[PDB]
């Protein structure tokens, strides 16, 4: 306490409010997408970001506004301007590229857009707590689809279960 | 009986999370507990991970002073040796 | 451990 | 001055083969002061091989728990963590059944050619006026634009001619 930002995934236009804790991919399996049907043809959302915090899954990224993160008095601050001043700075290189640049651009980004996505899901579960929750579950050692054995983390038994009870159905099996 | 034949390692790691129940079967089977320790809950021991004579490796386990101690294995020399650095 | 689960 | 961002790599190294000579541009412009190591048979040094905020992966270097500190850099409280990780798997390792570690083995195969491309320009996209070299700006491949960064020329131009003379197309 209290949380830092580590890294700005993305960025949109969403319903207002639709920021936070119910914004995870998690939550939003669970319970819908508070940025539900979001056509940019109800109010204009608000500008939007995608966020990746220190020392959590990008299971857990959340959407925040400028002022979310104000409120919630997050540390990397610093990085929103950053943020701010390289969006801007591609989009006045962009403003007149060929339709050839403006594609590359288009597909070099969605690449990436998927990518990231891949952060999200496990690949393989490598190890079990002999703790468990008061509802029996363990909690799991993770590797994350995309990346390195570094970034393995703990993670919430019955959080991955509700998705990935298959990775953890086939941990078990390998004994 | 029980000797140390051999420090292996060492760590910081929750309180109680030695003995029996850090065999690397003990853990495949029944989970880690060492399963998610860090240097904010105040367990925080030093823990020696000790392969023993007359076994093999998969029966090294993660002892403490205190552990090795109360058991009364010989070998302690070792980690007056091992205590170091 | 440690979810955003509110 | 300087503040890591994130730990890519680490190696048992000749010692001193870490730092601004190791820069994978360096390597290829001088030589490589980790090259002969150990075919028998010196003294090591663990080293981590660091990516730095504010400068693109092209300029990665390696170091060494000290250099980083007798350097005054920012971020070391996550050299702990990294170590922490590290050993935590070495030890996983001598006891994974060979399933679990073929796996390790492809991943980190992978994970570790995806790190070398972001240092390979996939498209120069923007160019300055101060001026031999104008600047240039690099789109890297494997990353968003939200990477992209200001390099000199002259070095980009050592590696990545076609780069340019394509962007020059209008």
């Amino acid at each position: 306490e209290f949380e830092t930002i580590e890294r700005f995934m993305d960025c949109r236009i969403g319903r207002k409010g639709a920021t936070g804790a119910t914004t995870t991919i998690y939550a939003v399996e669970a319970d819908g997408d508070p940025n539900a049907g979001f056509e940019k043809n109800k109010e204009p959302g608000e500008i939007q970001y995608l966020i990746k915090w220190k020392g959590w899954s990008h299971i857990h990224n959340t959407w925040e506004t400028e002022e979310t993160l104000k409120q919630q008095n997050v540390r990397g601050m610093k990085k929103l301007d950053n943020y701010k001043k390289k969006d801007q700075e591609t989009k006045r290189w962009l403003k007149n590229a060929s339709p050839e640049d403006v594609e590359y651009y288009n597909c070099q980004q969605e690449l990436t857009d998927d990518l990231h996505k891949q952060y999200q899901i496990v690949g393989r579960i490598i190890a079990h707590s002999n703790q468990k929750s008061a509802a029996g579950y363990p909690d799991y050692y993770c590797k994350w689809q995309g990346l390195p054995y570094s970034e393995c983390s703990w993670e919430d038994g019955a959080l991955i279960s509700k998705k990935f009870q298959a990775c953890i159905d086939e941990y078990f099996s390998r004994k | 009986f029980e000797t140390i034949e051999r420090f292996m390692d060492c760590r910081i790691g929750r309180k109680g999370a030695t003995g029996a129940t850090t065999t690397i079967y003990a853990v495949e089977a029944d989970g880690d507990p060492n399963a998610g320790f860090e240097k904010n809950k105040e367990p925080g021991e030093i823990q020696y991970l000790i392969k023993w004579k007359g076994w093999s490796h998969i029966h090294n386990t993660w002892e403490t002073e205190e552990t090795l101690k109360q058991q009364n294995v010989r070998g302690m020399k070792k980690l007056d040796n091992y205590k170091k650095k | 451990a440690r979810t955003k689960q509110t």
